[PDB]
């Protein structure tokens, strides 16, 4: 089925360089926009790269211009620079096509794991954790810098729940749809500048850490992520 | 007018 | 503006594909076959090798030919008979071992949309006809032929009474005959197509 | 043969002359109230302000 | 008099190209650029249209120049612009007009190649190619025009330093906007009209004649007496009686030339059934 | 029996015709003529969809009033974003002889046939991104000229072998045949409950099918040619069948008859689409004649004139909230008219 299996993981020195390369199956890669969004040993999600189908529009992140560069045999390359002590962190692979009922972010790769020896509409989550029992209700709040309800009437704001071991999952896009393959129990609310992730009939599978995504502008900001522990 | 002429340079040409 | 950049980037990008795919298809010559049943369509269609629209193409000379058998629609013509109004020409086939394409040709020669398409006549069954003309005579299919039992004069005289429904003065009949088992007729069909070719371009330019 | 055709026409047309008919004229009624009470709700028998308008 | 009756003439028929000209390229480009969509054949009459338009909407500035007296009243920046935009306008009229010429006798000779290398990109590309052409030999008059001579009032002169370079500007406008055109379109009609003469067409040999001489003959008495006087313009002594004759005989031919650009339309649009049908509706 | 059975059938036909008389009381224009007219309805060009290469046959609108699926000659299917005029699938046709298209009303799935006489349901929801034929529907033995989708799975289509067949896109099989016309049927409307639906075969004549039974119930005639277009008014009470006699009409599902004719005497060319508004109030119906009229549905008069188009428009619909009108053409454009 879809895949994006990528490698590159190993031990660099400070002031190093690699390729990191991610392998595509199961879709059609070059009719895709390819993302790549990483995550620190111990902190949250945060976006690196994106590049568009045809590689007509490249952006990177604040810490990452310049330094790594991104480029596509059904393989996408993020060409990377100059690789500094703040760059340890598990880089993922991500697809997204943007069209009118789109699913951005919808899959995630199992990502790879790298060690190294002023207008951000940054999102913010109160409640770092949540202790919560099973098949009971449970809420995650999400903030923002600026309203994310463009005047196309569209909000952007994108809803992952990453498993403990596992690659992120997309739960919700644009604040309100269900991803496909996500379940009715996951349900998302918010106007403006907050937002909600109402969980219902909560299972064992749904435990892990969520994370909240803006889209209105680049860079992708995340959230600081609440760990629904059990 | 010769002269007139010579110096009216068409702006056509 | 937030997403919608990239929708519109995926918009071009299609839209290009879409130019691409049109110049490429451009470049064929549509062509579309008729005539009676069993009047040789297939044998001429199959001898050049490679119940809907059984479509045909091949290479001939630096052209790609595209050949629209339609023989299979058993039904009424004028309801998608105007879907082949940018086709270069008709070839038609009439087999003269057997009056019934007569009416046809009429019909589809005389057509609001093909007043401007050329129409190829082909009249297979060459041998067959000389073999039934000597088995018959040719006045069986035309009562009013008053003319001599022969090959070179019926023949003449049946494409003289095909070309005889032709009504409009910018559109030409090219005719050929063929004794089911020559290969010439790709030649033909690329002579008729280059002068139709450079007839339709005259016109779209008005030097026509 | 034909027979078996002529018999389906038959029975054909029996099934369509056994559907009960309104008269015209409450027809033409019940199709002048539908115009009527959606007549506020159709954006092209009454310009809608480009404000509304998405296509403005 | 005031007004000579060379200049008298040249006025008049100034005006009504102008008029002519500006309301059948509209109406041309109305039709074709806007309604009707961008097949092969219209993509030479919509380059050809444009910059016929173009000239004919500048030819009010040639009118002002004639009927003040060589007063620029435009400034320094548009003494420079408007001989170059002028030029390119009409040079792409002229080379617009050779590659029809080719384009139709390409059509003619080589049915197989046309059908199978030719499409409107490619002939998108060529006319951007003419285009370029023609700026690539107006760049001189961008160059070189200026607002250098006289004192009292503005005159559009060269900053030009007989020289040289003005028998250099002279020859290249006269042979590559005259001639290598001229040859080009003769023998491209000759060559379809001798072609179209062995047999096949027996049904067109009569009104592509027809079309193409009357084509040739109105560019050859049109673009003639442009070329003729702009070398007579050198190869003349201003104080003898020939000079005089053609100082008077340039606004006389000018105006003749520009004409053309409103004989165009008519002579290239107004031809096919379709295109005519398409401005009767549109009127 | 031959003798028998044709006076049996001469009879029922004079005892159906005998009814339509008797519940025949007064005339649609007898009983509109006493409200207002809609006035001068000046409908402008908001959008052109310059997409297409050549004559464009359908074109469907999605359940969102927004998203719009047209195909064309050229082999290609485009789905248009309508407010942005963005272009967001081309689905490459294996057969470019295309007359017919649909849009399923949940938005997953996209119908197109033709000539090759199969109908094609394309999956726009796919995994992989790219669209897939997820099936081709085999058994017409003639031109597939309209087809509508009752849901994801169910699809009617209506073919030029004068018979119309409910498909289920799964199992790819004819679930109920329908048949009795004597012509080519060449096209479909389904009614808002997805119950019943009505064809306009060629032979001047629609009837009236049901779903579930597959039993036809009522055939409507008047016509004096091939009807070319079909379109259920709103309430699902009443249906418009424009044809080629250059006058569209107006039939009564209850009434079983005819109860107006949209016929003006400058108008000469056959219509190819007709497509009521919201409100029942307008029948535009797009005319051969280059231009589309839009027609007092309760009054039978012109309301104005939707011209622009440089060659015959071959489809038009309305939105589904009614905000707009879009009709193709042959001259490859779709022009959004509000």
């Amino acid at each position: 089925d879809v895949q994006l299996v990528e490698s590159g993981g190993g031990l660099v020195q400070p002031g190093g360089s690699r390729k990191l390369s991610c392998s595509a199956s199961g879709f059609a890669f070059s009719s895709f926009g390819m993302h790549w969004v990483r995550q620190a040993p111990e902190k949250g999600l945060e976006w690196v790269a994106y590049i568009s189908s045809g590689s007509g529009t490249i952006y990177y992140a604040d810490t990452v211009k310049g330094r790594f560069t991104i480029s596509r045999k059904n393989t996408l390359f993020l060409q990377m620079t100059s690789l500094r002590s703040e760059d340890t962190a598990m880089y993922y692979c991500v697809r997204s096509i943007y069209y009118y009922g789109s699913s951005p972010f919808d899959f995630w790769g199992q990502g790879t794991t790298l060690t190294v020896s002023g207008s951000d509409i940054v999102m913010t989550q109160a409640t770092s954790s949540v202790p919560v029992t099973p098949g009971e209700s449970v809420s995650i709040s999400c903030r923002s810098s600026k309203s994310l309800l463009h005047s196309n009437g569209n909000t952007y704001l994108y809803w992952f729940l990453q498993r403990p071991g596992q690659s992120p999952q997309l739960l919700i896009y644009r604040m309100s749809n269900l991803a496909s393959g996500v379940p009715d129990r996951f349900s998302g609310s918010g106007s403006g500048t907050a937002f909600t992730l109402t969980i219902s009939r909560l299972e064992a599978e749904d435990v892990g850490v969520y994370y909240c995504m803006q889209h209105l502008e680049y860079p992708l900001t995340f959230g600081a992520g609440t760990k629904l522990e059990l | 007018r010769r002269r007139h002429y010579h110096h009216a340079l068409p702006p056509s040409r | 503006s937030a997403e919608e950049r990239a929708a519109l980037e995926r918009s071009k990008a299609i839209e290009k594909n879409l130019k691409e795919d049109g110049i490429s298809a451009a470049k064929d010559v549509k062509l579309l076959l008729l005539g009676a049943d069993n009047s040789g369509k297939s044998t001429i269609v199959k001898q050049m090798k490679i119940t809907g629209i059984v479509e045909t193409h091949f290479t001939f000379k630096n052209l790609h030919f595209r050949l629209f058998d339609v023989g299979g629609q058993r039904s009424e013509r004028k309801k998608w008979i105007h879907c082949f109004e940018d086709v270069t020409a008709i070839i038609f086939c009439v087999d003269l071992s057997d009056h019934e394409s007569l009416m046809l040709f009429d019909s589809i020669c005389n057509n609001k949309f093909f007043i401007d398409t050329s129409i190829i006549l082909f009249l297979n069954k060459k041998d067959l006809f000389g073999e039934k003309i000597k088995k018959s005579p040719l006045t069986i299919c035309f009562p009013e032929y008053t003319g001599p039992n022969t090959y070179e004069d019926a023949a003449a005289y049946i494409q003289a009474q095909f070309e005889s429904k032709n009504r409009s003065p910018n559109k030409e009949i090219y005719c050929h005959m063929t004794c089911a088992t020559d290969t010439n007729n790709a030649q033909v069909i690329f002579d008729a197509v280059t002068d139709i070719i450079i007839a339709n371009n005259l016109r779209g330019c008005g030097l026509y | 043969a034909s027979i078996a055709q002529a018999r389906k026409l038959v029975e054909q047309l029996k099934m369509e002359a056994n559907i009960d008919r309104i008269k015209v004229s409450k027809a033409a009624a019940d199709l002048m109230a539908y115009c009527e009470a959606h007549a506020k709700e159709d954006p092209l028998l009454t310009p809608v302000p480009a404000s509304e308008n998405p296509f403005r | 008099p005031l007004f000579q009756p060379q200049d008298i003439a040249s006025m008049v028929i100034l005006g009504l190209t102008c008029l002519l000209g500006l309301l059948g390229n509209g109406l041309v480009l109305w039709v074709a650029g806007v309604k009707m969509k961008t097949t092969v054949n219209t993509v030479w009459f919509l380059h050809l249209t444009l910059a016929d338009f173009l000239c004919c909407l500048s030819l009010p500035f040639s009118l002002a120049h004639l009927i003040l007296q060589g007063h620029w009243p435009y400034g320094l920046f548009l003494c420079k612009l408007i001989p170059s935009i002028i030029i390119l306008n009409m040079f792409a009229s002229v080379f617009l007009l050779t590659a029809i010429s080719l384009d139709r006798c390409l059509i003619v000779h080589k049915p197989i190649w046309c059908q199978n290398h030719r499409n409107v990109r490619t002939a998108f590309a060529i006319c951007g190619c003419v285009w370029v052409v023609a700026f690539v030999m107006c760049v001189p008059v961008f160059v070189y025009r200026d607002l250098f001579i006289m004192d009292n009032r503005s005159i559009c002169r060269y900053n030009f330093d007989v020289p040289t370079p003005l028998m250099a500007i002279t020859i290249t406008r006269l042979v590559v906007g005259f001639l290598v055109p001229f040859f080009i379109m003769v023998i491209c009609y000759s060559l379809i009209v001798f072609r179209m003469r062995k047999t096949n067409f027996t049904k067109s040999r009569n009104k592509t004649f027809r079309v193409a001489v009357a084509v040739v003959t109105v560019f050859f008495i049109c673009w003639t007496p442009y070329h003729l006087v702009g070398v007579l313009l050198l190869i003349t002594d201003p104080e003898s009686s020939l000079g005089e004759a053609v100082m008077s005989w340039d606004h006389m031919s000018i105006a003749l030339a520009s004409a053309n650009s409103c004989f165009n339309p008519f002579l290239y649009a107004l031809l096919g059934k379709d295109f005519r049908k398409k401005a009767r509706q549109s009127i | 029996e031959l003798d028998q059975l044709r006076q049996e059938a001469e009879q029922l036909k004079n005892q159906i015709r005998d009814a339509r008389k008797a519940c025949a009381d007064a005339t649609l224009s007898q009983i509109t003529n006493n409200i207002d007219p809609v006035g001068r309805i000046q409908m402008r060009t908001r959008r052109t969809l310059r997409g297409h290469l050549a004559k464009i046959y359908a074109m469907h609108w999605g359940t969102d009033s927004r998203l719009l699926v047209s195909a064309s000659q050229d082999g290609k299917l485009i789905i248009w974003d309508s407010y942005t005029t963005n272009k967001v699938h081309a689905i490459p046709l294996r057969s470019s002889w295309v007359m017919t298209c649909a849009y399923a009303p949940s938005g997953n799935y996209v119908a197109c046939g033709g000539l090759d006489n199969i109908c094609s349901i394309y999956n726009l929801k796919t995994r992989e991104g790219n669209v897939r034929v997820s099936r081709e529907l085999a058994g017409h033995t003639g031109y597939l000229s309209c087809c509508r989708f009752l849901d994801d799975n169910q699809i009617v289509t209506s073919s030029g072998d004068t018979t119309c067949a409910l498909w289920d896109i799964e199992t790819g099989q004819q679930t109920t045949t329908f048949t009795g016309h004597t012509g080519d049927v060449m096209s479909l409307s389904l009614a808002p409950d997805t119950r019943l639906f009505v064809s306009g075969a060629c032979d001047a004549s629609a009837k009236l099918w049901d779903v579930r039974e597959g039993m036809c119930r009522q055939t409507f005639t008047g016509h004096e040619s091939d009807i070319n277009a079909i379109c259920f008014f709103p309430n699902g009470n009443a249906f418009a069948t424009g044809s080629d006699d250059a006058t569209c009409r107006l039939f009564d599902l209850r009434a079983d008859q005819e109860l107006m004719t949209y016929s003006h005497d400058n108008i000469i060319c056959g219509i190819t689409s007709v497509s009521f508004s919201k409100s029942g109030r307008l029948l535009l119906a797009g005319y051969d004649d280059f231009n589309c009229n839009v027609w007092d549905a309760l009054k039978a008069d012109r309301a104005g004139v939707l011209a622009g188009h440089d060659n015959r428009v071959s489809c038009l619909g309305v939105t589904d909230d009614g905000m707009a009108v879009a009709t193709g053409s042959w001259d490859s454009f779709l022009k959004i008219w509000n």
